[PDB]
């Protein structure tokens, strides 16, 4: 995947937060973990986390 | 006759009949919702029927965005 390929695919904050390089993706060894879950769409996944964080940052810090 | 009547219906993947529970457990379409599983036997037959309305979709969307 070229540079201007993943700024095709991803968005903006997404893109810059990587690249602070050499216009490559280059992951480590000791850098990633795989965890399994259900096949779902990234925006409701992103829904749902919103969602139970909200409900959990009330109580505890309101502002 | 009576067995072989069961088994019609066993072998049809319509045991676990639920389908009335699994069309009220469709009510919820609120904004981000699975399929709300009932059904595993026929659910081979829905799934093909979701992958054909996939491939109708992307057909439509080609032709909706150039003519």
């Amino acid at each position: 995947f070229t540079k201007e390929q993943v700024f095709k695919i991803v968005d903006k904050k997404l893109g810059d937060r990587y690249f602070k390089d050499d216009n490559k993706i280059r992951p480590l060894k000791f850098d990633l973990i795989l965890k399994s879950q259900l096949k779902t769409e990234s925006r409701d996944e992103k829904w749902y986390n919103w969602n139970e964080l909200l409900k959990i940052l009330a109580p505890i810090r309101p502002d | 006759a009576e067995q072989k009547r069961q088994l019609l219906r066993l072998l049809a993947g319509l045991n676990d009949e639920s389908l009335g529970m699994a069309v009220n457990r469709q009510s919820g379409v609120a904004i981000a919702q699975r399929k709300e599983s009932g059904l595993m036997g026929l659910q081979t037959f829905l799934k093909a029927t979701d992958d054909m309305d996939r491939l109708i979709f992307r057909l439509a969307v080609s032709f909706i965005c150039e003519y």
